[PDB]
C-alpha cells in the first residue's frame, strides 16, 4: 500500500477570493505561491464562415 | 430492412489499391467539361459526375477509382470515400449487366408491386439482393424512382418500365437476355402519365405565342 | 359576379403546362408554337423590379412544398453585388413519395424551364442557373440538355441573352440516389461535392449558398410558371383560386383510383371533384374510400369523412390538420392496411435520414422499430402515447424538416386510426395467449 508522513497531504481549502486565501494564509504563517486566474479569451464563432466563398475557413465536410 | 451492405472497405485480390483502373482519353474530355462548369478554386463540385462517369466506364466503383478521382480532382480520398459511401446510385460492389430496382414504397406497393417482385424473384432464381450466377441481372428493392402515378414500375439501368404486370416484366427480362432493348415506357397501352380514361384534360389544340399577353409589352 | 365561390373545371386556355401529356413536339419549334420564347427579351428589358413585381402580385407560393410566397423570396436577391457571384438553384429532385410532377415538366416542357431560369435569374440579378436533377432522371435530363443545347444555338441564353444584353448560363448537375439532396441546403452542399446534409439556416441561401455565394434554390414547377406569370400578367395568374391560395396546380393522383394520372387544375379545387373527375374515382366506388394522404408522403392523411369537403389549398389543408404539401394524392381504400402503409413510409424516412442530427438518426430508426411492432401488434396500447410523445420531441428539434416529415404521418394515423392499432394489438394478445 502507498504510505505518507505528512498530515497536509489531504488538506485543500476553498475560498471566494484570492485575497481571502492570501489572508487565511498569511494570519497562519504558511509560505504561499499565487497563481493568477485563467479565464479562456471571447471567440468570434461564425457557422456561415464554415462555407465561406474564397476564404481557407471553408469545411470539406461536416 | 437492415442494410447487409458494409460502410469499412477492406482489401481484397479483386478490390484493392493495385487494381488496375484509369480514364480512357475520352473520358478524361468528358472530365474537362465536367470540370470547366464550376467556378475556379471550387474543383471539388466534379467530385459527384466524374465518380459517376467512372462507374459509367467501369461498371462499378473499385477503391482504385475512388483514389483516381481523390488524385485527379485534387481532393483528400476521404471525401470522395465519404460521397461514394453516401449515395445509394454508387456501386462499390460489382454487379450484373441488368441492374433491377423495384420500387416498393407505399404509392406502388398499393398497386401491387409485390407481385411484380415474386414474379421477377421467380423468372430469374434469385432473390431481392443477390445476382444470377451468369452475372447477367441483380434485383434489389429501392424507394420511390419518381413514377408513382405509372406504378408499379421497375428502373433497369437508367430506363424505367412502368404500368408492370407480371407477364409484362417477364416479357421484359426474356427481351433483355436475349440481346435486345425493349423499349422505356408504361406498358398498358398509355404512353405518359395521363389518364387512361380517354384524356380528360388538353384535348382542345394549344393556343399560339402572344394570346394571353398583357398590354404595355 | 367576382369573389368566386366555386374553383376547378380549368379551362385548356388557362392551363399553364400545355404538353403535360407530351402529345406535341418537346423541341424547341414546338414549344415557340405553343407560346414559350415570346417576347422574352421585353420581359428582361422590363427590369428586375418590374418581374418582381409581377411575381409579387401573382400571389405565387413555392409549389415546391413550403408555399412560401415566391416573390418575397425572389426578392431577397434584389440586393446590390458585394463582390461575389449570384446563382439561381432550380430544385428537381422530387423525391416525395406519390410526386412526380417535376419529372413531367422535364421531360415534356423543358423550354418552359429554360425560360423560367433566364426570367428568374434575370429577377434576381443571377448570372447563371444550375439545374439540380435526381440521377434516376436520366433521360428527362438528357431532353433537358437538348433544349439547353437548342435555346444557346438560337441565342436564347449564353452570351446576350435573348439580344437583352444579359448574360446568362444554364448548368445542369445530376445527383446520384439521395432524397435528402432535395432540402435547398443539403442540395447546395451536394452540388458541392459533398455529403447531402443540410446546413443550419441562419444563413439563408441569399446570404451565403452554393460555393458561398448569394443563390435562391426554387422548385421546378416555381420557375417555370413564371415566364408565362410575367407575359400574362398576376393579375390573370391571382384571379384562380381562394385568396393567398392564387394559381392553377399540378396533381398527381395515385393509389387505388381507376386511372391514376397527372393533371392540371385550379388551386382550390375540392378534393372529391379532383379524384372522381380526373382520377375515375375511388376503386370500388367513393364509399370504399379509407384514407388520403394529399400532399405527398409527409402530409398527414385525413380519412374519408374529411375528404368529402376539404378543398385542395395550402389553407384549407392546414385547417384539416394536414398539408398541402406536394399536392400528391396517394388514395387507399377499404381493403388497405393502414398501418402497414405509413409502417412503408416511416421505413422510407429512415431509409432516406442523412443521419446528421441526433434527433433524425435516432428517433427515425426507433419510430420505424416500433411501428413494424405496431403492424404485427406485437406491442401494448400504452406504447401508441409514448410513440405520440417520441414523434413530438423529433418534430422541431432537427435541422432540416425531414424530421417532420417523419413525424407528421405517425401523428396522423395516431389521431386517426388508433382503434385499428389498440384492435391489432389485442388480436396478437389474443392468439399468442
Ligand atoms: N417537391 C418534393 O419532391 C418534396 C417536397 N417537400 C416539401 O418541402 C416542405 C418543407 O420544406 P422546407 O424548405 O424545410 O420549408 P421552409 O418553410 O423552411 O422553406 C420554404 C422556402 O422558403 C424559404 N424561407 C423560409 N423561411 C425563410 C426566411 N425566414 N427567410 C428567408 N427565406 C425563408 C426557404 O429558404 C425555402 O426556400 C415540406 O412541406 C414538403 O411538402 C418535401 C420533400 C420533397
Ligand atoms: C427532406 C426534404 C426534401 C425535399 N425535397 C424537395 C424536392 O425534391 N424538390 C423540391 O422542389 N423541394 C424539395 N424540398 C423543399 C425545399 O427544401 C425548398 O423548400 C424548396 O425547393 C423551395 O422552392 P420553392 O420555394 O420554389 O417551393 C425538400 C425539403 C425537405 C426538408
Ligand atoms: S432531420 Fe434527418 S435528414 Fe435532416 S439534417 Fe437531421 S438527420 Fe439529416
Ligand atoms: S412510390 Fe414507386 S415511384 Fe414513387
Amino acid at each position: 500500500w502507498s504510505s505518507t508522513a505528512d498530515p497536509l497531504s489531504n488538506l485543500v481549502l476553498t475560498f471566494s477570493t484570492k485575497e481571502d486565501a492570501v489572508a487565511f494564509a498569511e494570519k497562519n504563517g504558511w509560505s504561499f505561491d499565487v497563481e493568477e486566474r485563467k479565464v479562456p479569451k471571447p471567440k468570434s464563432k461564425s457557422y456561415g464562415a464554415n462555407f465561406s466563398w474564397n476564404k481557407r475557413t471553408r469545411v470539406s465536410t461536416k | 430492412g437492415a442494410g447487409g451492405a458494409l460502410f469499412v472497405h477492406r482489401d481484397t485480390p479483386e478490390n484493392n489499391p493495385d487494381t488496375p483502373f484509369d480514364f480512357t482519353p475520352e473520358n478524361y474530355k468528358r472530365i474537362e467539361a465536367i470540370v470547366k462548369n464550376y467556378p475556379e478554386g471550387h474543383k471539388a463540385a466534379a467530385v459527384l459526375p466524374v465518380l459517376d462517369l467512372a462507374q459509367r466506364q467501369n461498371g462499378w466503383l473499385p477503391i482504385s477509382a475512388m483514389n483516381k478521382v481523390a488524385e485527379i480532382l485534387q481532393v483528400p480520398p476521404m471525401r470522395v470515400y465519404e460521397v461514394a459511401t453516401f449515395y445509394t446510385m454508387y456501386n462499390r460492389k460489382p454487379v450484373g449487366k441488368y441492374h433491377i430496382q423495384v420500387c416498393t414504397t407505399t404509392p406502388c406497393m398499393l398497386r401491387n408491386s409485390d407481385s411484380i417482385l415474386e414474379a421477377i424473384q421467380k423468372k430469374l432464381g434469385i432473390k431481392v439482393g443477390e445476382t444470377t450466377p451468369d452475372k447477367l441481372f441483380t434485383l434489389i428493392e429501392v424507394e420511390c424512382l419518381g413514377a408513382c402515378v405509372n406504378a408499379p414500375m421497375v428502373q433497369i439501368n437508367d430506363n424505367y418500365y412502368e404500368d408492370l404486370t407480371p407477364k409484362d416484366i417477364e416479357e421484359i427480362i426474356d427481351e433483355l437476355k436475349a440481346g435486345k432493348i425493349p423499349k422505356p415506357g408504361p406498358r398498358s397501352g398509355r404512353f405518359s402519365c395521363e389518364p387512361a380514361g380517354g384524356l380528360t384534360s388538353l384535348t382542345e389544340p394549344p393556343k399560339g405565342p402572344g394570346f394571353g399577353v398583357q398590354a404595355g409589352l | 359576379a367576382p369573389k368566386k365561390t366555386s374553383f376547378g373545371s380549368l379551362k385548356d386556355e388557362d392551363r399553364i403546362f400545355t404538353n403535360l401529356y407530351g402529345r406535341h413536339d418537346w423541341r424547341l419549334k414546338g414549344a415557340q408554337s405553343r407560346g414559350d420564347w415570346y417576347k422574352t427579351k421585353e420581359i428582361l428589358l422590363k427590369g428586375p423590379d418590374w418581374i418582381l413585381g409581377e411575381v409579387k402580385t401573382s400571389g405565387l407560393r413555392g409549389r415546391g412544398g413550403a408555399g412560401f410566397p415566391t416573390g418575397l423570396k425572389w426578392s431577397f436577391m434584389n440586393k446590390p453585388s458585394d463582390g461575389r457571384p449570384k446563382y439561381l438553384v432550380v430544385n428537381a429532385d422530387e423525391g416525395e413519395p406519390g410526386t412526380c410532377k417535376d419529372r413531367e415538366i422535364i421531360r415534356h416542357d423543358p423550354h418552359k424551364l429554360v425560360e423560367g431560369c433566364l426570367v428568374g435569374g434575370r429577377a434576381m440579378g443571377a448570372r447563371a442557373a444550375y439545374i439540380y436533377i435526381r440521377g434516376e432522371f436520366y433521360n428527362e435530363a438528357s431532353n433537358l440538355q437538348v433544349a439547353i443545347r437548342e435555346a444557346y444555338e438560337a441565342g436564347l441564353i449564353g452570351k446576350n441573352a435573348c439580344g437583352s444584353g444579359y448574360d446568362f448560363d444554364v448548368f445542369v448537375v445530376r445527383g446520384a440516389g439521395a432524397y435528402i439532396c432535395g432540402e435547398e441546403t443539403a442540395l447546395i452542399e451536394s452540388i458541392e461535392g459533398k455529403q447531402g446534409k443540410p446546413r443550419l439556416k441562419p444563413p439563408f441561401p441569399a446570404d451565403v449558398g452554393v460555393f458561398g455565394c448569394p443563390t435562391t434554390v426554387a422548385n421546378v414547377e416555381t420557375v417555370a410558371v413564371s415566364p408565362t406569370i410575367c407575359r400574362r400578367g398576376g393579375a390573370w395568374f391571382a384571379s384562380f383560386g381562394r385568396e393567398r391560395n392564387s394559381g392553377t396546380k399540378l396533381f398527381n393522383i395515385s393509389g387505388h383510383v381507376n386511372h391514376p394520372c397527372t393533371v392540371e387544375e385550379e388551386m382550390s379545387v375540392p378534393l372529391k371533384e379532383l379524384i372522381e373527375k380526373h382520377a375515375g374515382g375511388v376503386i370500388g366506388g367513393w364509399d370504399n374510400l379509407l384514407a388520403v394522404i394529399p400532399g405527398g408522403s409527409s402530409t398527414p392523411l385525413i380519412p374519408k369523412s374529411v375528404c368529402e369537403t376539404v378543398l385542395m389549398d395550402f389553407d384549407a389543408l392546414v385547417q384539416a390538420q394536414t398539408g398541402l404539401g406536394t399536392a400528391a394524392v396517394i388514395v387507399m381504400d377499404r381493403s388497405t392496411d393502414i398501418v402497414k402503409a405509413i409502417a412503408r413510409l416511416i421505413e422510407f424516412y429512415k431509409h432516406e435520414s442523412c443521419g446528421q442530427c441526433t434527433p433524425c438518426r435516432e428517433g427515425v430508426d426507433w419510430m420505424n422499430k416500433v411501428m413494424a411492432r405496431f403492424v404485427k401488434g406485437d406491442a401494448r396500447p400504452a406504447e401508441i402515447d409514448s410513440l405520440w410523445e417520441i414523434s413530438k420531441q423529433i418534430e422541431g428539434h432537427t435541422i432540416c424538416a425531414l424530421g417532420d416529415g417523419a413525424a407528421w404521418p405517425v401523428q396522423g394515423l395516431i389521431r386517426h386510426f388508433r382503434p385499428e392499432l389498440e384492435e391489432r394489438m389485442q388480436q396478437f394478445a389474443l392468439q399468442h395467449q
